[PDB]
RNA sequence: GCUCGCCGGAAGACCAAGGGUUCCUGUCCAACGUUAAUCGGGGCAGGGUGAGUCGACCCCUAAGGCGAGGCCGAAAGGCGUAGUCGAUGGGAAACAGGUUAAUAUUCCUGUACUUGGUGUUACUGCGAAGGGGGGACGGAGAAGGCUAUGUUGGCCGGGCGACGGUUGUCCCGGUUUAAGCGUGUAGGCUGGUUUUCCAGGCAAAUCCGGAAAAUCAAGGCUGAGGCGUGAUGACGAGGCACUACGGUGCUGAAGCAACAAAUGCCCUGCUUCCAGGAAAAGCCUCUAAGCAUCAGGUAACAUCAAAUCGUACCCCAAACCGACACAGGUGGUCAGGUAGAGAAUACCAAGGCGCUUGAGAGAACUCGGGUGAAGGAACUAGGCAAAAUGGUGCCGUAACUUCGGGAGAAGGCACGCUGAUAUGUAGGUGAAGCGACUUGCUCGUGGAGCUGAAAUCAGUCGAAGAUACCAGCUGGCUGCAACUGUUUAUUAAAAACACAGCACUGUGCAAACACGAAAGUGGACGUAUACGGUGUGACGCCUGCCCGGUGCCGGAAGGUUAAUU
RNA sequence: AGGACCGAACCGACUAAUGUUGAAAAAUUAGCGGAUGACUUGUGGCUGGGGGUGAAAGGCCAAUCAAACCGGGAGAUAGCU
């Protein structure tokens, strides 16, 4: 019994990335971005309830954000600024025999 | 006995070993061991307080019964064995209610001998009695200074004290240093002298033999610089001063005992 | 040859980290000085 | 792409630490790259890290840290008890194949395993911050049994030679297969089973310890490897549809034996020595308070859960530490062939590289090397440097000596290849056969097959047979220091320091002494055969005289003499 | 058996040459010493400046040592340049 709101917050976006398309069409696993604090049980329950599919297992990894740098014209001067992208969590969800999207 | 090593190499030329064939070769009795971690001469401030200490072979502490309070229970010596912590050998004994203990091994003790503690014990070596029950003139070891505290005098390899007189509630002992001490007669002592008397005869033979006993090298003060030690420098070998400690106190003769609390017990200072 | 900086994260944190600074009043004074200067990185705890 | 060269106990491969996207792909060449650059560890964009079993977290503890109360201390604070943290150590379980441009013990295929929760059934004494076992431990040495692994043969597939020959005892390649489950043998340790009793394990125990008696030693723990299964599976040289021929895709033979083997495993063993070789938990067991046809425990089955974080990449280096894409530094793991004692050395394999300025010329001079007539230390402060010696076996070897040494003293001789002894010997291994048995992971016998020195005789080639690489110069007389060792990181490695030994001296334990305004700690869980200080410095023969001076030790009659009154 | 012997890894640093605005703020090359021990090494820990540690050289204590480094007294003082 994970509450509804938790589930409605965990699933952020499907991750299209070639390795994801191949995974979908070969191993019947979808690949999707999840809240960085989501656990495997949360992702399982959320996918099952919100996509009405039956899932086998969830694998998760944490992607560390890259550094990109670019300029900002604040103050008239184009100052070169650098910063870190945000870390995110990637979930490999193995469906049993269904299909959603 | 003492055996001289054949000079097959320098460092073996001068080593004299003392080998005891009856020492138990095997693991010590586990329930009476505990770890005894080394200190390197450092105190809780982390400073060297005693110099020339460090390294050596790892050793475990054997809990030796220095009190001998099992009164009226005969015990049989199970076996003699080596103790890294002492110059003397220890004996594992079996009180026949089923309890094992470690005691210091007197001179003649061997496996199978019977020992006993108390006021009614017989006068034979290994037995512990209050000093008022022990005949005057007898040699004892492992002597208590305060009743019920445990033995503190004559615990080294071949030491003993002589009960030279009994004055009411006190006895007078000739300590091994030659000092006449007065100790109350209710303290306990074990008859006979301590066992491993051939201990002095060993010759270490080489520097490493001392290093693996836990002794670091001693630099002579006169080899130092004036900032390091009162025996300062001077090119060449120069001394020209009265020998002193590293901290300036004159050694080679100056007395250092200062204890008025206990000096009423010292009927004669050592020679 | 061998140089004086031989990095190790554990020793770095145990010697100069935030909690090591906060343990004693002298380290807390260091932290107060660094806050007063406006230092962006207060300790090595990055 | 074809040649050539270099590494190969590494300049190959996998990690820890550290770094932090450097990884892969597509683009760009300003700056960075010691040159050009289409290339890049550079810019820009996108992608990439998948775990019940690997690691962390976690349970447990070492040195040590912090430390309720506490004890100390002008204040700050110091120490420390209960405790709580702290790995570099101890506690639980996954293997082999396949796959991406980039991840794999993580994905997929096949086959497993561990712990915990909850149920059902069956049988039941359960229950600790307490007791006892166990965990649990050194150095060195020596086998023996094996395996990883290699070599050869057999088998299978292919081949018949750009130049004489090559249908053979010819050439090339392959002959791989795991965890788990079952069996329990080479070895190792230990007598077992009952009954009774009790001054021990703070209590109590049906456990441990101890004492008796009886009866069988014929039992039990441990344990590599082999064998079976896993596996009619996977992999497989190579062929063939397909095809951007990148490469995708489909088939797929043999898949055995002998011998030689580790520094790996049996082995935390065994033997031996002295310098006498962590802790706590997990685990097994015993009960106390407590519970009572409950709860709990054991077993089988079923079911569920095993979260979180790391996982890319470099890692002897161009990603780490040295300001550099720096001739430096950096812990662990792996350890193929031919010679060789070998992890040396030489040439190679797998694999990886040619070191991010090159092209000519062929002066002096400098650097690194090769060779030199005749001489041979005449050089020079000095044989500095170079040259030289260099292996194995045997013979032989002086003074001196502490009897061990000196000593590889010095100095000699024999070393290649071929054939016989012997179509391959001594030795090692050891099949089949036949026998036993307490009957297969059995014994005895047997010798097939395999491997295989060393020697001797005879012959033979060259100037030379330890042919390369590799690899002691030797002897004589002396100073110093006994010796091995240590030191001026970065001009001094010594005769200096240390040292075993010796002496003096202090110290009776709340020891002297040291660190601390203290508490306390070290000395030491030691106790005069001990500990501290000082000098000398193995060993041998010895260490003479002086106490006036200065110190130290002892004494106290007298002189002088502080606070105080 | 051995602070035994010869000799690689490993740990050193005796000689020479090169280098000396270096490949390098101490190295390279050829030799050299120890190599089962008073050995060597990884990860942690402890000792703090008149202090530590030191097989002792005034050695080492972050390329700094007859008294570290940072901040402060501080614009010390300078009959000298």
């Amino acid at each position: 019994m994970i509450r509804e709101e938790r589930l409605l917050k965990v699933l952020r976006a499907p991750h299209v990335s070639e390795k994801a398309s191949t995974a979908m069409e070969k191993s019947n696993t979808i690949v999707l971005k999840v809240a960085k604090d989501a656990t495997k049980a949360e992702i399982k329950a959320a996918v099952q309830k919100l996509f009405e599919v039956e899932v086998e297992v969830v694998n998760t990894l944490v992607v560390k954000g890259k550094v990109r740098q670019m300029t900002v014209r604040s103050g008239g001067r184009v100052i070169r600024t650098s910063g870190r992208r945000s870390d995110w969590k990637k979930a490999y969800v193995t469906l049993k025999e269904g299909q959603n999207l | 006995a003492v055996v001289k090593c054949k000079p097959t190499s320098p460092g073996r030329r001068h080593v004299v070993k003392v080998v005891n064939p009856e020492l138990h070769k095997g693991k010590p009795f586990a329930p009476l061991l505990e770890k005894n971690s080394k200190s390197g001469g450092r105190n809780n401030n982390g400073r060297i307080t005693t110099r020339h200490i460090g390294g050596g072979h790892k050793q475990a502490y054997r809990i030796v019964d220095f009190k001998r309070n099992k009164d009226g229970i005969p015990a049989v010596v199970e076996r003699l064995e080596y103790d890294p912590n002492r110059s003397a050998n220890i004996a594992l004994v079996l009180y026949k209610d089923g309890e094992r203990r470690y005691i210091l091994a007197p001179k003649g003790l061997k496996a199978g001998d019977q020992i006993q503690s108390g006021v009614d014990a017989a006068i034979k070596p290994g037995n512990t009695l209050p000093m008022r029950n022990i005949p005057v003139g007898s040699t004892v070891h492992n002597v208590e200074m305060k009743p019920g505290k445990g033995g503190q005098l004559a615990r080294s390899a071949g030491t003993y004290v002589q009960i030279v007189a009994r004055d009411g509630a006190y006895v007078t002992l000739r300590l091994r240093s030659g000092e006449m001490r007065k100790v109350e007669a209710d303290c306990r002592a074990t008859l006979g002298e301590v066992g491993n008397a051939e201990h002095m005869l060993r010759v270490l033979g080489k520097a490493g033999a001392a290093r693996w006993r836990g002794v670091r090298p001693t630099v002579r003060g006169t080899a130092m610089n004036p900032v390091d030690h009162p025996h300062g420098g001077g090119e060449g070998r120069n001394f020209g001063k009265h020998p002193v400690t590293p901290w300036g106190v004159q050694t080679k003769g100056k007395k250092t005992r200062s204890n008025k609390r206990t000096d009423k017990f010292i009927v004669r200072r050592r020679s | 040859m061998k140089r004086t900086f031989q990095p190790s994260v554990l020793k770095r944190n145990r010697s100069h980290g935030f909690r090591a600074r906060m343990a004693t009043k002298n380290g807390r004074q260091v932290l107060a000085r660094r806050r007063a200067k406006g230092r962006a990185r207060l300790t090595v705890s990055k």
